[PDB]
RNA sequence: AAGACGGACCAGAGCGAAAGCAUUUGCCAAGAAUGUUUUCAUUAAUCAAGAACGAAAGUCGGAGGUUCGAAGACGAUCAGAUACCGUCGUAGUUCCGACCAUAAACGAUGCCGACUGGCGAUGCGGCGGCGUUAUUCCCAUGACCCGCCGGGCAGCUUCCGGGAAACCAAAGUCUUUGGGUUCCGGGGGGAGUAUGGUUGCAAAGCUGAAACUUAAAGGAAUUGACGGAAGGGCACCACCAGG
């Protein structure tokens, strides 16, 4: 797995899963992402799994770490919380950051503005992402996503569970997904978590 | 008005009260009144009186089942339906017996044989009794202390006990001896919380001119019948083996015996029947009787004035707290123990009525003023400078919450009078005790709780006169070398035979150097020194320097 | 009683002190009926019980006074009951009464020992004693928040005058001396401090002898070390006002000295064989402690107390039997 | 006074085989759901015949006719209105006891049983809750919340699958064709006419053709165009104010 140990969650990890807030999810019943939840609240609000979170915020990770190239790795964020950290996750991963519109053909359309050759895509809400997954699944393209417990799950791939809406729940998993690749490839090597703060990371919040 | 015919209708609107009970959802007032409509549409008489017996046998039934229906605890109204319905089944039994039972007498409108079992329900009319007898129990328990209508619910027990003479003398015995588990626990539940009171009117109201007549000779025997049945049933709770009744029993045999009877049997028949173990396996309410039973044997103690076992006696229940529950009253945040409040509901849902409550300020003053008397002059001993058997956890711990009071001005709480006549049993005066005692539980009133109680108080003015005696002569030690009997039995208002008694032991049981001459009547002491008493307080020091020295190697080896 | 109360918090704290103190007023007549409510029926049960005969109800008195059943009039007992409810929300109120309470410095604080002497000598002692912590405690913490509200303006120096009489009342008249005497000795030397916070006024130190001279009468009733500290300070406060006030009183003051003389050596050998086992040397200094309270902090001897009412020319000053005595 | 009718409350709700059922209250037996270590031991299923019920008008005979109201007629309407309209009004409506047996009795959609997806309600019963509220001195009640169980009413939602599409967890598990049982169609007519049967008091109801006629009829959906369909904008070849 690598250096099995801080990959079995730290409490740097712990608290800032509760300090973002990544634990919460919605109200909503599921059938594909109950298994990721730990519990739920009083009257219902969910608690999920963070040990799912982490151990698909390893493999969904593993899946972009022997990629020999973060170029052909399109990773995806229409929330404005976490266009900053696609910001800081290109930064820091190098992968290539989609942000707001998908412009409908980017997969698709010979004829268009744009063309992009990824192999996998990342997302931060596969329902606020649904125009990537429909030319994700157009041309052929694996796709990870941020699920919480509202989410879709039609042709989503590997799905890390985060309450990753609104929050700093969506910064802290670009922050830990670029903490695992660099983990895995990088300077930041040998499974060593970071030294980065999620203040480099979680979005802007217009300031004075 | 429901049919104008006679019998056979009639059995099928009895049946129809007894159908229409078992349902998720029942109404039961009208199933009370129809059977006093069927009352008087059994017009007919045996083929319809005996109709009326079990009708007086479903009434109750129904008048029982209609109050654990809305509320709560039975109202003592919808009680007394079922108190005088009983008087009334009762009134018909004496007239009936064993019609309707039947037995083939006749068989319509007859047979409780016909279904089912003649002595059963028979049987079960007693079984409609216990629940005259349960809700009544509710009533003397859910009924308010303060509250005067109390004693007004509480003046129906004697017509309850009335139909424990009257079920047992229409007895025909298969109901006594079969329920003797019960028909004779009926009679123990009006004799173990009575009194010597009524007895100082039965058997010290002389019988010169009162009685005379066969009146006040068939009643006062009915007021000892009950203190006859329960050594009548001793020997059947010897067959009746019934341990969560018959520990229950002698017990209240106890009660019968301290109380009732002379405090010796009582003494004689907890060390008879040991009931320091089968109180465990039936039923730890018996434990609260059985704790409700040594306070009684200390109150016992106390109304024989024994002080010893005043402390003795509570030895259950003064070396605890408990005593409190032992009422079943204690308060859930009282500690961080009592929880919860379901359990606090199971248990006083349960306990306790108050006529069976008791008086613990007297329980305390049983408990401080008995050894107030024994420990005062025993820590004077020990407070001339010569002490080895020190007591830890005692009414010295006892005495200690009240001790250590600098503010403490008139004695005004019961602890207080104790404290106060604790100070003045430390004076030696004898008399300054009677004034912080005897005025002071006939303030509270605590002395005024026995008929016995002068001659309780006339114990203890001689636990006072002679004890502070004890401490005149224990703390005016040194000096007094030649000590008088004549002065002594002028000063304490002692007689010589109690003085000889004291004097001797005084001289014999304490082991004080004296020379005493009984002809002469006097004591000669010389003890010397009581600067060597430092030298007795070194050698309270060295002494257990050589002990711990030989536990140091009695450990180590 | 309480609902609407808690509407009176918020909606008579609106600035309408005519309609705060006049409540006030209503909050005696509150208390004014239902203490009636109870003492007509104090007099019309006992009409009716004694139109009872107790000689038919003797096996029932058996059953009254052997159970120790003491047939109190619960006619009186709950309609004593339902004034508590216009009673303590009162002194509940009196802590959030802040920034003024000068509707209840006049009355409500001097109302609540109105209303408390009759409900304590009535029935309620022991609903007087926690009520007088929690006085002294709505006393203190209302001090406390300290939202606008001092005593150097006579605030609660007659806050004092009430609670002492709330202290010193129940005390002598019939109550447990270690624990309400406490309750004065924390009124006292908090309001001594109070006193020293409002430039130190005498004749609430008047009363303070007098609350000395209540407790000289207690001190030979419960302890002479105290009596060597309040009697010591009984005349002394007294002969302040012999030079303060300006005293008149020369048959009296003669014979108040007379008074502060003999009385005051009188300490035999202490009797107590356990206490002395059970540490002596913390209870003296109970007795050295709130004799550091009234301010004559190690208690004084027989002869040498004396000999500071002798040395003082006061002795001259005796009517002059007791001083050939 | 008369006779009529219980609005609103009143719903993707209930019950009832449908046709159906809106004042209260009572009686009467019924039926569903639910729960059920109860019982029967498979008694089950679906259905020609057969039978029940089956709106309405009609009719049979009354009551009834307040109200309305086929007819009916005017007043008005229009080239014509008998119609809408206004007026008056018969039968009818009202209701009883009959026939009638029909309806778009339509959900244009056999039954029963099985299997295949997501949610949130609501009527119901039973259950789970340190759930709230609520009464008596509080429990046990109930109102209600969360949850569950069903059998409901159904709804929403998705390459569940299909379908000509429309749409449909059924109108899916069909060419990879078969749960069982009943019913019905073979392009369009002529025509439910003829013909006979047949009932019904009749009105009419039911069973049920041929000659001849025809290469189209039909269905969804796209696109126009149209509208005395509806919603937008603009021009003095359109208005306004005007000359």
């Amino acid at each position: 797995s690598g250096a099995l140990d801080v990959l079995q969650m730290k409490e740097e990890d712990v608290l800032k899963f509760l300090a973002a807030g990544t634990h919460l999810g919605g109200t909503n019943l599921d059938f594909q992402m109950e298994q990721y939840i730990y519990k739920r609240k009083s009257d219902g609000i969910y608690i999920i799994n963070l040990k799912r979170t982490w151990e698909k915020l390893l493999l969904a990770a593993r899946a972009i770490v022997a990629i020999e190239n973060p170029a052909d790795v399109s990773v995806i964020s229409s929330r404005n919380t976490g266009q900053r950290a696609v910001l800081k996750f290109a930064a820091a991963t190098g992968a290539t950051p989609i942000a707001g519109r998908f412009t409908p053909g980017t997969f698709t359309n010979q004829i268009q503005a744009a063309f992009r050759e990824p192999r996998l895509l990342v997302v931060t809400d596969p329902r606020a992402d649904h125009q990537p997954l429909t030319e994700a699944s157009y041309v052929n393209l694996p796709t990870i996503a941020l699920c919480n417990t509202d989410s879709p799950l039609r042709y989503v791939d590997i799905a890390i569970p985060c309450n990753n809406k609104g929050a700093h729940s969506v910064g802290l998993m670009w922050w830990m997904l670029a903490r695992e690749v660099l983990r895995m490839r990088g300077t930041i090597s040998r499974e060593h978590p970071w030294e980065v703060m999620p203040d480099l990371y979680f979005y802007r919040d217009p300031e004075e | 008005k429901g049919t104008e015919i006679t019998h056979a209708v009639v059995i099928k609107k009895l049946n129809e009260i007894l159908q229409a009970r078992g349902k998720k959802g029942t109404d039961r007032a009208a199933q009370i009144e129809l059977l006093q409509l069927l009352v008087q549409i059994a017009s007919e008489n045996n083929l319809g009186e005996g109709v009326i017996v079990k009708i007086k046998f479903n009434i109750i039934a129904s008048l029982y089942d209609y109050n654990p229906n809305l509320a709560t605890y039975m109202k003592p109204e919808m009680w007394q339906k079922c108190l005088d319905c009983i008087n009334e089944l009762m009134d018909i039994l004496f007239a009936n017996p064993n019609i309707f039972v039947g037995e083939n007498i006749l068989e319509e409108s007859e047979n409780l044989q016909n279904v089912d079992q003649p002595l059963r329900v028979r049987g079960c009319i007693l079984t409609l009794v216990e629940r005259m007898d349960e809700e009544f129990t509710k009533i003397m328990q859910n009924t308010d202390p303060h509250s005067q209508e109390y004693v007004e619910h509480l003046k129906d027990e004697a017509q309850v006990c009335a139909i424990i003479e009257r079920v047992q003398r229409y007895l025909e015995e298969k109901g006594t001896t079969e329920e003797i588990c019960r028909v004779y626990l009926r009679r123990i539940l009006h004799t173990y919380y009575k009194f010597d009171y009524k007895a100082h009117q039965r058997q010290l109201t002389p019988p010169e001119g009162s009685s005379k007549s066969e009146q006040d000779q068939a009643e006062n025997e009915g007021e000892d019948s009950a203190v006859l049945m329960e050594r009548l049933c001793k020997y059947i709770y010897a067959k009746d083996r019934t341990d969560r009744i018959r520990t229950c029993a002698i017990l209240c045999h106890i009660y019968h015996h301290y109380l009732h009877s002379r405090w010796y049997q009582a003494r004689d028949l907890m060390l008879m029947s040991h009931l320091q173990d089968n109180i465990q396996h039936a039923d730890p309410p018996v434990q609260i009787l059985y704790n409700r039973t040594m306070v009684q044997l200390g109150i016992c103690a106390f109304r024989q004035g024994l002080t010893k076992d005043a402390h003795n006696a509570l030895l259950d229940i003064q070396s605890s707290g408990r005593a409190k529950e032992l009422l079943g009253q204690g308060l859930l945040l009282r500690s961080l123990q009592e929880r919860n409040q379901e359990q606090e509901k199971v248990e006083r849902r349960r306990q306790v009525p108050f006529h069976l409550h008791i008086n613990l300020e007297l329980l305390e003053c049983v408990y401080l003023v008995s050894a107030m008397l024994l420990e005062i002059p025993y820590m004077a001993a020990h407070e001339s400078d010569a002490r080895r058997r020190m007591i830890s956890k005692q009414f010295h711990h006892q005495l200690r919450v009240g001790e250590r009071q600098p503010l403490l001005g008139p004695p005004e709480s019961m602890r207080e009078h104790v404290v106060a006549a604790s100070k003045a049993m430390k004076m030696g005066d004898w008399k300054t005790c009677h004034s912080f005692i005897i005025n002071e539980k006939m303030n509270g009133k605590v002395w005024d709780l026995f008929p016995e109680a002068d001659k309780v108080r006339t114990m203890l003015v001689r636990k006072i006169q002679e004890e502070s005696l004890r401490t005149y002569l224990f703390t005016y030690s040194s000096v007094y070398d030649s000590i008088s009997m004549e002065t002594l039995s002028d000063m304490f208002e002692l007689d010589l035979p109690t003085v000889h008694s004291i004097i001797s032991k005084m001289i014999i049981n304490e082991e004080l150097m004296a020379s005493l001459d009984q002809p002469t009547q006097t004591v000669v002491m010389h003890r010397t020194e009581p600067t060597a008493q430092q030298n007795l307080a070194l050698q309270l020091a060295e002494k257990l320097g050589s002990l711990v020295e030989n536990n140091e190697r009695v450990f180590d080896h | 009683l309480a609902k609407e109360g808690l509407y009176q918090y918020k909606n008579i704290c609106q600035q309408v002190n005519i309609k705060s103190l006049e409540d006030v007023v209503r909050a005696y007549l509150k208390l004014a009926e239902e203490k009636t409510e109870a003492a007509k029926e104090e007099s019309q049960q006992m009409v009716l019980d004694i139109e009872d005969l107790d000689n038919i109800q003797t096996p029932e008195s058996v059953l009254l006074s052997a159970v120790s059943g003491e047939d109190t009039q619960d006619r009186t007992d709950r309609l004593l009951l339902t004034p508590w409810v216009k009673f303590l929300w009162e002194s509940y109120r009196q802590c959030l009464d802040l920034l003024r309470n000068n509707s209840r410095v006049e009355r409500l604080y001097h109302d609540i020992a109105q209303q408390a002497f009759k409900f304590c000598l009535q029935y309620t002692r022991k609903a007087e004693f926690r009520k007088l912590c929690d006085n002294l405690r709505m006393h203190l913490s209302q001090i406390q928040r300290h939202h606008n509200q001092s005593t150097a303006i006579n605030l609660n120096n007659p806050e004092s005058q009430s609670m002492h009489l709330e202290t010193r009342l129940v005390q002598l008249d019939s109550a447990i001396s270690m624990e309400l005497w406490q309750e004065a000795f924390k009124a006292v030397e908090d309001i001594h401090g109070l006193f020293s916070l409002s430039k130190k006024p005498p004749k609430p130190q008047l009363m303070a002898n007098y609350y000395n001279k209540v407790s000289t009468v207690f001190w030979k009733s419960g302890n002479a070390l105290f009596h060597a500290s309040t009697l010591h300070r009984l005349y002394h406060l007294s002969r302040e006002m012999r030079k303060n006030l300006t005293q008149d009183e020369m048959q009296r003051m003669s014979t108040r000295v007379l008074l502060a003389t003999l009385s005051i050596p009188i300490t035999p050998e202490r009797t107590d064989i356990a206490r002395l086992l059970d540490m002596d040397g913390i209870i003296v200094e109970k007795q050295r402690r709130l004799a550091t309270l009234l301010g004559l902090q190690a208690p004084p001897t027989r002869i040498g107390l004396i000999n500071d009412m002798v040395r003082f020319n006061v002795l001259q000053y005796v009517v002059p039997e007791v001083k050939d005595l």
